[PDB]
DNA sequence: GGGTATTCGCCGTGTACCTCTCCTAGCCC
DNA sequence: GGGCTAATGACGGCGAATACCC
RNA sequence: AGCGGAGAGGUA
């Protein structure tokens, strides 16, 4: 019950080892591992408080109850130890041998493993050669096997019998499947398999039969025997491993796995006693069939019968599942030292602190309080220290604050979503209960201030303070992992006093005057001498970077920018700080300060700007009112005159001329119009409503109302939002997809009735549905993203292979998306066009923009060379770090939170525009009969080009489209040279890589094209070929198909229009135009939606999707087999190099989804952990593998050092 | 709250959960994956081993702290040995090799 | 931790160097110039390297 | 013979916190 | 009351199993 | 005296 000397018993356990190897388990192994058998089920006796002989919670078997102690109590000292008694035989030791070793149960019967037979690629249908209702129908008594097999009943039996006399045995159940893979020799059989996969051809005959081959080979490698499928002797768990927890009154609460380790061992004892009394043959085949049942539902429940209104769990629910082990208690577990707050704002403090609760900080540190009033002698013992900090004297305060000075602590919300969510900073003592926390950290954190809670932790070990200090406070973590742009980015109540202060007026006080410098602007500002705005002439001094070249020049500003040149540092220049201070123009100064100076500047520099905002914001004192909000003047004559043409349109609708579909469309049309003309007039009369004068003369200049300034400055809404609060909010939509015909003719200024809040009420709903569904999602997409990819970390400082990809900035048809400037920069070349293997910074890339490139050959990390990772010259620049990439950093880990962090957000005729030249690429011109110029091709690209060098857009060229002009020709913007006449499920469809709903059916080969061929029920499409023969495949009869005759068909082209499929365009080509498209498609959908991320996350997941290729020729290993890379390259160099001079074969490239790589690996134990237990754990239970210890999940699982980070010279110093 | 030593479960040795009861709190899955890509293998190691799960290192670390001296020992969690002795009641082997 | 950028190329390497140099400031080491700063400020003084901490640490394993 | 065409079954669905009650039960003296 | 005594209001994706026209 | 599982409500 109570132990004391056991607590001081240090240095018990070492735990050195290697690998973890899984295998079955034989009977006698199950024999030694157990201490005793059960007999009686009862788990509690009654009327007496003692543990039951041979039961469940006994005490001969397991151990005692108390320590050191035993049952009667003749021997109840600490001197007796390893002497059991002769009534009640326990073992006189520690309470600790209650959870290590277990029991067994001994069945007169077999029974079989429902993990090796309900399982879907049932091993024993593979043994011995059987379906799945054969052996469910003999393993649950209802047929025979006789011993070559077949199904056989009853009546067979017996008229069977009546003719053989006695000479052909046949048994039925658990004995006969036990000597049906007991008697087999698998060293016969597999050689018997050999000869029947040399003479059988058929396809799925062949998949069987490498199948059963792999198998027999795994169990022959094993060593383990086919007979331990089924088992005898069945172990149970250990007593101290579940409770038996008492409730309120003398009760007892229900267990799970108890009632039904009752169940068996009853229905055991039945079973015993009905074989020793001699029982006709029924009621034993039904006790036997009861006793299958049983077991089948101790372990696993719910998956034959569903034995009970709340079905119990099992040992296969406890462990797959929800609530299960892998997910509750091995890699989240909860810790000590921690605790939850409510977060408040606090301006007073610096952004490398955070404030703390004066009670929470006495809690937290205790022990270290302990250490120090030890040290310092006011207390001898801990107890009278501890009375003393209870008793909250005045020395305890003061030691609290001695003892907490540059120690960190660490800061986590409790919803995070990328890697940003955990923090340090050093936390000083305030008053209340209340967390203080910088304004600039939450932009990070995402945390709104209506009561969200966040919990803390404390590192308490001596490398732990360093590892928060030197790599996780909040002055290194300034750039975003996910794109260049910096976090610290001003929020909604600085970037609004910094564009207040930093624009200007028409005619102010105290204007036309020229000052000295930042000083008496300073000086004539306070006493109210000067207006806050004024064209000005001011005189400023400002270094020059190459170095450093000072330099005083004059310049004419305002005298809030004026006043905002005091806090930048020298290292900025004046230009990039004359404009008004917006949102972006304040991030590209950020990014401008963290460039090419420095951190911690850039940190002081943050530190300084938002002081500086507070204290002109709390001087501005803006204010929105019902005054501020205007309304346009027309927008009533242009609600007449919108009503007076619908009424119109009604009237001719209703008098019988237009149909009621192009009259509603025409209606939201004209609506639509009104609308968009409403939303121009509320924009003129709220942009430049104010006027003023300039000597007599009055002057247009842009307003400076309440809801302008916030409209303009950022940090609110876009113009939607303030043209649903000026003007009418146009037209809203039905949740089935429709468009509602009467609109909102109302601002939410004026009143509403209640037919447009109904109306709206539709579509906010739908947004609030949808954004839950996009967060459940997003969480789902981020869990298999980061279990998909978590083994790529930075091993080596080369790899040695130069192939690289093409990066060519995508244009559509229109306005390009992003620049080359915005795609190579941070990556590294693979030739020269700028030397080869070299680094693009910010200069370089502008060093090269001017050279009029158009393609850089750029090393990708999806083509490297290296062995378990990537190496550190391929992954390129990162992004969270301005420097270069560190060998031991994990990008795995990286990329899957910066790409499921978005997912809560994420829901004829051809004119050109630009002026310029037109380049002609895979395209082919007919000469027309017209004189003209006509295409002719199966697919055309159109592309213009300006003066710089870059392309502007690109079109395409259809069959028989008619060009207007040729190549080189001058084309002007409105010109028209084109003559023809005719979601996050998208997110995941990659991905996982589905197929689509109408998948276009590619090409074959580089082969001309054939006629069509005659039809047998599916179209039938050959293609020509050179020397070889016509390659032909189906079609579907049901969609369109079109496919030329005449005509030739280029390197894998399409015939069926439509989305096509990741794994065809995969064995068409290859890995290059499969990445190139699923970038562009993420990129083109993250662009749509409106967020920014770069390209080499994608890479690395593309990357570690294909991982596994396929052989076609067996040199060394098996036929069917699907290994890694890495494995089969090493091993073709080593059969290339050792055995012969060409011994293996060439390998091809197979493509799998996320779940088929994360479940398929060459471990098993981080393939076991969020997917799928019972199959991976069945079959590394008969392939006997061993786990090499290599990942981010088995190490945390295990307990060891990640091999990634801080902890890799430990595995260096290992091996 | 907070909360420096609590009380313990029997199947795994873990501080419970909530305000009440002197529950710690939970560290989240998406939290140690928000360490890891930090990498610091030496702050993940302390608040996940020798902070709660371990029955000797939750003892030698406070001794560490109160003494003075330090020199933390690592070993393998309870919670591992739990899904072990889970795992060996199935007949299927598992050693740690 | 700005200073101490540039001395070294890798960060973990510094992480372990500086966790090297904290395990003699407890047993009692007289300083150059909480032991966390103290070893922060003698790494980005120039003055602790990598010889320095292994003569160290020779010197305990001898007089231990 | 044979090569897919439905068809049945297995797999899964975010994180963290706060509060409350109710559990094994039943049956002839 | 008492003391031991034993439902039908989920939905999508992927792999094996007959099976039916050819 | 510490330790359990279900049902409902609420904040982020
Ligand atoms: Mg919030
Ligand atoms: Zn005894
Ligand atoms: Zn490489």
């Amino acid at each position: 019950m109570k132990d004391l000397l056991n607590l001081f018993n240090q240095q018990r356990q070492t735990l050195d080892f290697d690998a973890i190897k899984i295998a079955l388990a034989s009977p006698d192994l199950i024999r030694s591992w157990s201490y005793g058998e059960v007999k009686k089920p009862e788990t509690i006796n009654y009327r007496t408080f003692k543990p039951e002989r041979d039961g469940l919670f006994c005490a001969a078997i397991f151990g005692p109850i108390k320590d050191y102690e035993c049952l009667c109590g003749k021997y109840k000292r600490m001197k007796h130890r390893g002497v059991v008694c002769e009534k009640c035989g326990t073992e006189v030791t520690l309470a600790k041998v209650r959870r290590e070793r277990m029991g067994h149960i001994d069945l007169a019967s077999p029974v079989a493993h429902i993990w090796f037979l309900k399982s879907l690629p049932s091993r024993i249908g593979l043994m011995l050669d059987m379906t799945l209702r054969d052996i469910e129908r003999v393993l649950y008594f209802e047929a025979y096997v006789v011993t070559r097999r077949q199904l056989l009943t009853e009546e067979q039996y017996l008229t069977a019998r009546q003719e053989y006399n006695d000479d052909f045995d046949a048994a039925m159940g658990a004995e006969a499947v036990y000597e049906l893979l007991r008697t087999i020799d698998l060293q016969s059989e597999m050689t018997r398999l050999r000869e029947e996969i040399a003479s059988t051809g058929s396809e799925t005959k062949l998949k069987r039969l490498t199948k059963r081959i792999k198998l027999i080979e795994a169990f022959l490698e094993s060593g383990n025997r086919p007979e331990w499928m089924v088992m005898t002797v069945l172990p149970v768990l250990p007593p101290d491993l579940r409770p038996l927890v008492p409730l309120d009154g003398g009760r007892f609460a229900t267990s799970d796995l108890n009632d039904l380790y009752r169940r068996v061992i009853n229905r055991n004892n039945r079973l015993r006693r009905l074989l020793e009394l001699n029982a006709p043959d029924i009621i034993v085949r039904n006790e036997k069939r009861m006793l299958q049942e049983s077991v089948d539902a101790l372990l696993d429940n719910g998956r034959r019968g569903r034995a009970i209104k709340r079905p119990l769990k099992s040992l296969a629910d406890m462990i797959k599942g929800k609530q299960g082990r892998f997910r509750q208690n091995l890699l989240g577990k909860r810790v000590d030292y921690s605790g939850r707050s409510v977060i408040t704002v606090g301006p007073y403090l610096k952004l490398h602190q955070c404030g703390l609760p004066k009670k929470m900080a006495l809690e937290l540190f205790k022990p270290f309080v302990f250490a120090k009033l030890q040290r310092r002698g006011l207390a001898t013992t801990i107890k009278a220290a501890k009375k003393l900090v209870e008793r909250e004297e005045a020395e305890v305060w003061d030691i609290l604050e001695e003892v907490i000075r540059e120690h960190p602590v660490l800061l986590n919300r409790a919803p995070t979503l990328h890697r940003l969510g955990i923090q340090a900073f050093e936390p000083v003592l305030i008053e209340g209960k209340a967390i203080q926390l910088h304004p600039l950290v939450c932009t990070a954190f995402n945390a709104d201030f209506d009561g969200d809670q966040m919990a803390v932790h404390v590192p308490l070990s001596l490398e732990a303070q360093l590892e928060a200090r030197a790599l996780m406070m909040s002055t290194n973590n300034i750039l975003s992992p996910a794109n260049g742009e910096p976090i610290i980015v001003p929020s909604q109540d600085v970037v609004l006093g910094l564009y207040y202060m930093s624009r200007a007026l028409e005619n102010k006080k105290g204007e036309g005057m020229v000052f000295a410098n930042t000083s008496e602007v300073k000086r004539a500002y306070d006493n109210r001498v000067v207006e806050l705005h004024a064209k000005v002439k001011v005189r400023i001094t400002q270094v020059d970077v190459d170095k450093r070249t000072s330099g005083t020049s004059i310049v004419d500003t305002t005298v809030g920018r004026a006043l905002l040149s005091e806090i930048l540092p020298e290292g900025l220049p004046f230009q990039l700080a004359n404009t008004e201070m917006t949102k972006k123009n304040i991030s590209r100064l950020i990014n401008s300060s963290y460039r090419l100076l420095g951190l911690k500047d850039t940190v002081v520099f943050a530190d300084k700007l938002m002081y500086t905002g507070y204290a002109y914001a709390t001087r501005a004192g803006v204010s929105i009112g019902i005054d501020d909000m205007l309304i346009p003047d027309e927008k009533k004559g242009i609600l007449t005159e919108a009503e007076a043409e619908v009424l119109e349109i009604q009237e001719q609708y209703q008098s019988g001329l237009v149909t009621a579909g192009e009259r509603y469309n025409k209606v939201v049309d004209i609506w639509s119009r009104t609308s968009e003309r409403i939303a121009k007039a509320m924009m003129d009369t709220i942009g430049t409503e104010k006027v003023e004068n300039a000597k007599g003369e009055t002057i247009d200049q842009k307003s400076m109302n309440s809801l302008y300034i916030m409209a303009d400055s950022g940090a609110r809404g876009s113009q939607a939002q303030i043209r649903q609060l000026a003007g009418m909010r146009g037209l809203m939509a039905r949740p089935d997809g429709s468009i509602i015909e009467t609109p909102i003719k109302a601002n939410f200024r004026e009143g509403l009735n209640v037919q447009e809040y109904f109306n709206s009420t539709h579509g906010a709903r739908k947004g609030l549905a949808d954004t839950a569904l996009k967060t459940a999602n997003s969480g789902y997409l981020t869990r298999r993203l980061v279990d998909v990819a978590q083994d790529v970390v930075i091993t080596e400082i080369d790899c040695g292979t130069t192939e690289g990809l093409i990066m060519t900035p995508i244009v559509e048809g229109g306005d390009v998306v992003e620049p080359l400037k915005e795609r190579v920069l941070g990556r590294v070349v693979a030739e020269d066009v700028v030397t080869r293997n070299t680094l693009l910074d910010e200069a370089w890339v502008a060093k090269l923009e001017d050279a009029s490139v158009q393609s850089v050959k750029v090393r990708s990390t999806i083509s490297c060379e290296s062995s378990f990772g990537v190496c550190a010259r391929c992954y390129g620049r990162d992004l969270a770090r301005g420097h270069q990439v560190n060998i031991g950093e994990a990008v795995g880990v990286i990329a899957a939170q910066s790409i499921g962090e978005p997912g809560t957000q994420l829901t004829d005729n051809i004119t050109v525009k630009t002026t310029g030249s037109v380049k002609f690429n895979n395209l082919k011109s007919v000469a027309h009969a017209s004189g003209s110029l006509v295409a002719v091709s199966r697919s055309g690209e159109l592309s213009v080009l300006d003066g710089h060098g870059r392309e502007r857009e690109r079109y395409k060229l259809p069959y028989g489209a008619t060009i207007t002009a040729k190549d080189g020709d001058a084309v002007k913007a409105g010109q028209s040279v084109a003559n023809w006449d005719p979601g996050l499920p998208r997110v995941a469809d990659l991905f996982e890589a589905r197929k689509p709903k109408d998948p276009a059916i590619l090409a074959e080969r580089s082969g001309i094209i054939s006629f069509g061929k005659d039809t047998k029920g599916k179209q039938r499409l050959i293609i020509k070929d050179t020397d070889g023969s016509e390659h032909e495949e189906l079609i579907p009869k049901y969609r369109q198909i079109i496919v030329f005759e005449g005509e030739h068909v280029t390197k894998g082209e399409t015939v069926v229009d439509g989305e096509p499929s990741p794994q065809d365009i995969l064995r068409l080509l290859g890995v290059e135009p499969l990445a190139a498209y699923l970038v562009k498609e993420i990129q083109d959908v993250y662009r749509l939606q409106g967020v920014k991320i770069n390209d080499k996350h994608i890479e690395v997941i593309t990357r570690q999707m294909l991982r596994k290729v396929e052989i076609v020729d067996q040199g060394n290993s098996k036929f069917l087999n699907g290994e890694q890379v890495e494995r089969q390259r090493v091993i073709e160099e080593n059969a290339r190099l050792v055995k012969r001079n060409e011994l293996p074969a060439k390998y091809d490239p197979v493509l799998l989804g996320i779940t088929k790589a994360s479940l398929a690996t060459e471990s098993f134990i981080s393939a076991a952990s969020f997917q799928e237990t019972t199959r991976v754990l069945t079959e590394a239970a008969v392939r006997g593998t061993r786990d090499n210890l290599r990942g981010l999940k088995e190490n945390v699982i295990v307990g060891r050092l990640i091999p990634a980070g801080t902890g890799l010279a430990y595995h260096a110093g290992r091996r | 709250h907070a909360r420096s030593t609590g009380p313990y479960s029997l199947v795994t040795q873990q501080p419970l959960g909530g305000k009440a009861q002197f529950g710690g709190q939970r560290f989240g899955e998406m939290e140690v994956w928000a360490l890891e890509a930090y990498g610091a293998a030496y702050t993940l190691q302390e608040m996940l081993t020798v902070k709660s799960d371990d029955v000797q290192g939750r003892n030698q670390m406070y001794k560490n702290i109160v003494d003075g001296e330090h020199e933390m020992v690592a070993g393998m969690p309870e919670s591992f040995n739990v899904l072990v002795k889970e795992i060996r009641s199935l007949a299927i082997h598992m050693e740690l090799e | 931790v700005e200073d101490c950028l540039e001395v070294v190329n890798n960060r973990f390497e510094l992480v372990m160097m500086a966790s090297k140099r904290a395990r003699q400031l407890a047993n009692g080491v007289q300083p150059l110039i909480k032991p966390t700063v103290m070893a922060l400020r003698e790494i980005a003084a120039r003055r602790i390297d990598n010889a320095l901490i292994d003569e160290v640490e020779k010197a305990e394993r001898e007089r231990a």
